[PDB]
């Protein structure tokens, strides 16, 4: 936990990240602990949820953060959830045995349509409901049955 | 038998050694069961029991991190403004404010400046109304950026107001008091009194009331006091009879006090005070909300030390602790005076000794229990207890804080004590020793000068008025109005804490140094004559209407049913996919910058098109409302409950025709309304981190855990019969320390082992690690549709890939894997998933069970292989020969996974990559983490009171290991171009 | 309770007080509750309190000032609750 | 020792019964004893006599 | 390793009590939770040492040898060392082969 | 050594579980010689897991994260996977032979 504050801080420091702009740190390992593999996958899956909701779910067995993080001015510990009113990119970190570090950036979908055509877009838009209303009805079958 | 009596003899022996020593100790069973039931007989059974010890040190939980609550508390304020959840007419915005300025730094100051600078006001009403909030509340911010801490309580005043339906029902609210809508215009109708005791921008502008917090606010209250009345809240003194009667200068200090209060907040920096029974609902509990506003060390104490109540105390804390200030919750039972000899010495030694290392200034000793219809003649085992508990062992806890004075050499800072004290003595009854306790609480007054521990200890009796609200008083709020009607003041659980808290003040404090001080805050009900029968008189008037009405009421409705002769919906679970909401193309262009259109190559941006999980908490689904909301929605409880197998869907002849979800044992039907009242705490007990479940890991017990010992055979064993084979393998195996002789009669041969030889003895042993995250109890591959050949072929992490991946596909709205095909080459479809350790379970398999000579399949081998989960996906759904690239990295490996699909699809390789990652959890791995000290012990975890709900708390003080999971999860990613064209849904960029 | 301030209130004391005020109230209320079993409601036993005109005056007396202040209690008792037909108090403040 | 061994076990006779039931009846005592001590703790010698 | 005598384990059920044998009081409480009523375990006064007996009807496991057929491999030649490269003992000591 | 040694109680280093791990390899590598921050991707591919380990620096090389990359793949001969080999009937019998 210090490690990766430290290192999240300091990638922050050096890219000019504005000051009293910190970075909101969710810890979704508290409520489901830690698959030796899996993190990282579902560490993602719920990145792309707060991408979609803009919710911020906050760690809610972050009874008190340790004083020694409090060095870290680019990071915010939040106990609660926050409903902000939109997220556009999310980082994603993990350290495996073995010096195994690895990140990813996740950013909001819908900056992908800026960079298509009108008709593009529409013709998407008509496509993915199709898609959705038959997804619906196989999931349902398939779910009962 | 004689011959074996003989040898015994020769042998010298004795056979009935111990039964003769069984008979003794039976004998001395009896006489310490006789002593116990002499005194259970003597002191009762709610005595005995209640005495036992709830405290201990390493239980105490402290909660100081301030810094990071105030920047929560302000983002928190400033959506719920942008969102509309707060207005300017409401109290909320001042009293965050309050609590933001008790907690301003500079850290604090720049980020809101921030938030704040770059708020487009442009964007609607509410933004330009937080940016004007923000921005006075960075001036008030930056003006007492070095100024103390204050308590200041900006809520409504409320009074008491009970109606009767038509029916007869009653119905009690705290409505808004018409005269007093602050807590100045509170102490002013004090000070005032009543006949009886005749011997601002608030809710229309808050930006304007926050404005105004830092202003330090000329006649005092106590001048507008009328000559020859008694205020509401008034101070005693002693005259040389001895009696205590109102004094006008006292009292004018005491309400000068409270005003000052009122108008500019009161600080409690340096404080250091114990309370007890302040738990929610109480007198207490105020009492500490502004105990911490004001920036006091506390240390608070509870009888019913749990996960609830640690997390209430964290909620306060996080929301009014001030700079500076700090909280402890330790567990305690004021009945035990061990406990309180215990709690009194952790608070005093040194911090080294695992003590706090601190000197009380106040001691505010509010615990207490019911008694409700205990009269003279039913004063029992409960009733010694309470007794204890209010007078002994608050004077035990007294002389404990003065020794630890005393032994210091501290003579120059005395605590002071506020007596709970009650105007009451005897006058209701039915309440056991209540007012024993209350009266026997005021020899203090006298013992302060009589005795030696006047410059340890100051008194400070309160005499607390009628209270609304729980504790003791809740039950009367019914006739708070009437009890008003008279003149007199009854009083919310605030406004006491605010009256209570008035004796803290420094002035309050200087006075009592000088000499004991009686404050009494009856708010006038002393004059009441005959309190019992009146308030028997109010209660019975309103118990006589409201009965009278609902009969007669009844009695019409039957005459008119008689003499004469809506449907409504419930709701059912409509469990929906949740795919992005797609926008107009309008606010879409708005979004990205405008040079963007044509600027991309669109086969080398990847996205996210669909995600799943298999995890502790079931599906993405389920996990995201438990991790987001932390409850279930219909359609969660409805699909966790679908999980986990409580409930299965029927659709036939149930003699009716019935189609819906039924129970999967009993076959009942089940509505969706009622499968949260029958399932949803059994799906929460047996979801997520939990104790380990043996059934879910083969009969793995954490707690006893097999193992087998060497021994070398001191003497022939008896003979065993085997099969030829069989002998033959033992003669190889133990050459001459064995004999293998054929029987002749059945074919059969006898296996002797000798003198020498190696055996195995199966031993037991204790692990510490208990807890895991484990998928729901119930979950079952047969539910999603898995075969049984599959599930009995397969390692059971195979099943949570497979059930991931096809969750995924659905995700992304491919209901069929090979309308993939239909858009791109079977060449073109990778997967590029891992673990970091496999199918560990066939590694059980083939390095302990086959040495141990148990069925495993021949094929155990290709079943525990990393890539073997990928080669099953690919063998049952995908077909593909794209490419296959298993990545194993640890704990990083979905990482890994995702860096490896994304290389793949930019180099050509693919166009649609299966990315993620996936674990098991079993014995062997768990006491491998366990022996390199990774995870968190989990008995160390149960001596400092933390349950399995609370062991993972990351980034917190405290945090001692990680806590072991299981499941897997899966991505589809593939090129934005080829996603744009098959309509798939896209979740993000990667 | 001889030389026995606040800080040295231990088992002796609570013995004391148990003496001194949980057992005559228990007394009393045991022989309510004979009377009661009885239907005696027209011969009450008059109780004659031992008090002390000092409540903490002198000090090193234990719990001997809580006691006899806990005994002063019975005077509203006697109206706020039902054995005042089978007892009548009569607190004595014994001088010295 | 080990004809009378073989003797004992030939009569269905447990050696070692005795010894079982006063090792139970020992945890006993102590366990009554650890109570009768809490509440000689918290209630002090001169209450308890 | 020798392919041409595999060590296995079978569990067996004991017929009759078995010797007496000292194990240390740790062991012993071990053997006892494992086990149960199977087994019995008493110290011995003078050494603070406890005998286990274990019991009729209790578990084993007796050591069996099995003729494996692949008795070929292609190994590293007889006689390599990572030393003679440089490693360290320590490394040797630490790391899998 | 974690799934029979301390099954019998023989005497296991405490770290046995992290030198089992497929990526502990590469991580001594770097750990002992390299001493790089560059990218690890550890590939598990049976008996093909050279041919991918080439695949996959081609790749990390050409996507401009690495210009210098190791690969290559390695494997040990035991006791368990020989006869496990065995049982599937993927080797050649000896006593056949
Ligand atoms: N109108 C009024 O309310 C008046 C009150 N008072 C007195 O002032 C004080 C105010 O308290 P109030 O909130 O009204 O009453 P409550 O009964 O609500 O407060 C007592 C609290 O003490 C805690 N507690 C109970 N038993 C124990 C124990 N054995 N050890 C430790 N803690 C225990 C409980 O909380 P938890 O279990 O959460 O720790 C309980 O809520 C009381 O002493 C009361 O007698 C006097 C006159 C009038």
């Amino acid at each position: 936990d210090k490690n990766e504050s430290a290192t999240i801080n300091e990638m922050m420091k050096h890219l000019g990240r504005s000051e009293g702009n910190p970075v909101i740190g969710v810890f979704q390992k508290f409520l489901t602990g830690h698959p030796k593999g899996a993190a990282g996958a579902w560490m993602m899956n719920g990145a792309l949820q707060i991408l979609n909701s803009g919710i911020i779910p906050g760690n809610r067995n972050a009874d008190n953060v340790d004083k020694i993080l409090e060095q870290f001015e680019y990071v915010l510990y939040p106990s609660k959830t926050l409903k902000t009113d939109g997220v556009r990119a999310v980082s994603i970190t993990s350290f495996g045995f073995g010096q195994k570090g690895g990140q990813a950036i996740v950013v909001h979908p819908d900056y992908l349509y800026g960079a298509i055509t009108e008709d593009r877009y529409n013709e998407y838009v008509a496509k993915v409901s199709a898609r959705e209303k038959s997804a619906y009805k196989f999931f349902h079958n398939g779910m009962i049955y | 038998r004689q011959q074996l009596q003989v040898l015994a003899r020769y042998l010298k022996m004795d056979l009935d050694n111990g039964e003769r020593k069984f008979l003794k100790e039976k004998d001395t069973v009896a006489e310490l069961q006789a002593q116990l039931d002499y005194l259970n007989a003597e002191l009762g059974e709610f005595f005995v029991n209640g005495v036992a010890t709830s405290f201990s040190r390493k239980k105490a939980r402290t909660f100081d991190s301030s810094w990071n609550w105030a920047k929560q508390s302000l983002l928190s304020l400033y959506f719920e403004i942008i969102h509309g959840v707060l207005k300017n007419v409401d109290r909320e915005v001042v009293s965050e404010a309050i609590n933001i300025m008790n907690r301003s730094n500079d850290a604090l100051i720049k980020f809101m400046e921030y938030h704040i600078s770059n708020t487009d006001e442009t964007k609607g009403e509410n933004y330009q109304l937080v940016k004007t909030l923000g921005e006075q509340l960075i001036e008030n911010c930056k003006q007492v950026l070095d100024v103390d801490p204050v308590y200041k309580d900006v809520a409504k005043p409320t009074g008491p107001k009970t109606a009767i339906d038509k029916n007869g029902n009653i119905t009690y609210s705290e409505e808004p008091r018409e005269k007093v809508r602050k807590l100045s215009q509170y102490v002013q109708e004090m000070a005032l009194g009543g006949p009886i005791t005749k011997e601002d921008a608030l809710d229309k502008d808050s930006t304007k009331e926050v404005a105004s917090l830092p202003n330090k606010s000329s006649k005092t209250v106590s001048s507008t006091i009328p000559r020859e009345t008694i205020p509401f809240l008034h101070l005693r003194k002693k005259t040389p009879a001895g009696d205590w009667k109102y004094d006008r200068q006292l009292s004018s200090l005491f309400l000068d006090g409270l005003e000052k209060a009122a108008f500019n907040g009161v600080t409690f920096k340096d404080k250091y005070v114990l309370i007890t029974g302040a738990g929610k609902g109480s007198i207490g509990a105020e009492v500490l909300q502004g105990l911490l506003q004001g920036g006091a060390k506390v240390v608070v104490t509870t009888s019913r030390f749990s996960k609830q109540v640690t997390d209430y105390y964290q909620s306060i804390y996080a929301k009014y602790g001030a700079k500076g200030s700090t909280l402890i919750v330790v567990p305690f039972n004021q009945g035990s005076k061990q406990d309180v000899e215990a709690l009194i010495e952790f608070i005093y030694d040194t911090e080294k000794n695992g003590g706090l290392g601190w000197d009380l200034d106040a001691i505010i000793p509010f615990a207490a229990i019911p008694e409700q219809g205990i009269e003279l003649e039913h004063i029992d085992s409960k009733s010694e207890f309470a007794h204890r508990i209010m007078l002994t062992n608050i004077l035990r806890m007294m002389g404990c804080v003065k020794k630890q004075k005393s032994a210091r050499g501290i003579e120059t800072r005395p605590a002071q004590v506020i007596l709970p004290m009650s105007p009451n003595h005897g006058t209701f009854g039915g309440d056991g020793m209540y007012s024993e306790s209350k009266l026997s609480l005021e020899t203090l007054f006298n013992r302060w000068h009589s005795e030696s521990w006047a410059n340890q200890l100051t008194v400070c009796g309160a005499i607390i008025g009628w209270t609304r609200g729980t504790g003791l008083m809740s039950a009367n709020n019914i006739i708070a109005e009437g009890i008003e009607k008279m003149g007199v003041r009854t009083f919310s659980q605030k406004e006491m804490a605010f009256n209570l808290l008035g004796l803290l003040t420094p002035e309050v404090v200087e006075l009592c140094q000088k000499s004991p001080v009686m404050a009494d805050l009856n708010g006038g009900l002393q004059f009441v004559p005959e309190l019992k029968e009146f308030t028997a008189k109010l209660r019975k008037e309103l118990v006589e209407t409201s009965e009278v009405r609902k009969a007669v009421s009844i009695e019409t409705a039957l005459e008119h049913k008689v003499v004469n002769g809506q449907v409504e919906i419930q709701p059912r679970a409509n469990i929906q996919l949740d795919f992005p909401e797609l926008k107009p193309y309008k606010q879409v262009k708005q979004i990205a910058p405008a040079e963007l259109e044509g600027l991309l190559d669109l086969e080398r941006v990847i996205v996210v098109t669909g995600f799943a999980e298999v995890g502790p908490w079931g599906s993405a689904r389920t996990r995201w409302e438990m991790e987001a909301f932390g409850e279930f929605s219909l359609e969660g409880c409805v699909e966790m409950a679908w999980i986990m197998g409580f409930i299965s869907y029927h659709n036939g002849n149930l003699g009716r025709p019935y189609t819906g979800w039924v129970d999967s044992k009993t076959k009942e039907p089940v509505d969706d309304k009622d499968v949260k009242a029958k399932y949803e705490t059994s799906i929460l007990e047996h979801s997520g981190i939990r104790l380990i479940e043996p059934e879910l890991f083969n009969g793995y017990n954490p707690e006893k855990k097999e193992m087998i010992q060497e021994v070398i055979v001191e003497e022939d064993l008896e003979p065993f019969e085997a099969s030829k084979e069989t002998a033959e393998q033992f003669k190889h195996q133990h050459g001459d320390k064995v004999d293998i002789f054929e029987i002749p009669e059945t074919g059969e041969y006898s296996v002797k082992l000798l003198k020498g030889a190696t055996l195995y003895i199966p031993k037991a042993l204790r692990f510490d690690r208990l807890v895991a995250g484990q998928i729901p109890t119930g979950w079952n591959a047969k539910t999603y549709g898995i075969s049984d050949d599959i599930i009995s072929q397969v390692d059971p992490i195979t099943l949570f890939v497979l059930v991931s991946v096809v969750e995924a596909f659905i995700a992304s709205g491919i209901t069929d894997p090979y309308e993939m095909y239909k858009y791109v080459h079977v060449s073109e479809v990778g997967n590029c998933s891992g673990s970091g350790m496999g199918g560990v379970s066939a590694l059980r398999g083939m390095f302990k069970d086959r040495f141990k000579d148990e069925p495993v399949q021949n094929d155990i081998l290709q079943e525990s292989f990393i890539n073997t989960m990928s080669a099953w996906v690919n063998m049952l759904l995908i077909s593909s020969s794209g490419p296959i690239k298993t990545p194993v990295g640890a704990c990083a490996t979905s990482v890994e996974s995702v860096d490896i699909g994304v290389e793949t699809i930019l180099s050509g390789k693919a166009r649609i990559c299966i990315v993620g990652g996936y674990d098991d959890f079993q014995e062997e791995g768990s006491f491998e983490f366990g022996n390199m000290k990774a995870t968190s012990n989990t008995l160390e975890e149960f001596e400092h009171g933390r349950t399995p709900a609370e062991m993972s708390r990351p980034a917190t003080t405290t945090r001692n290991g990680f806590m072991e999971a299981q499941g897997a999860g899966i991505q589809i990613i593939m090129q934005a171009d080829l996603a744009l064209k098959m309509g798939v849904p896209i979740y993000g960029i990667v």
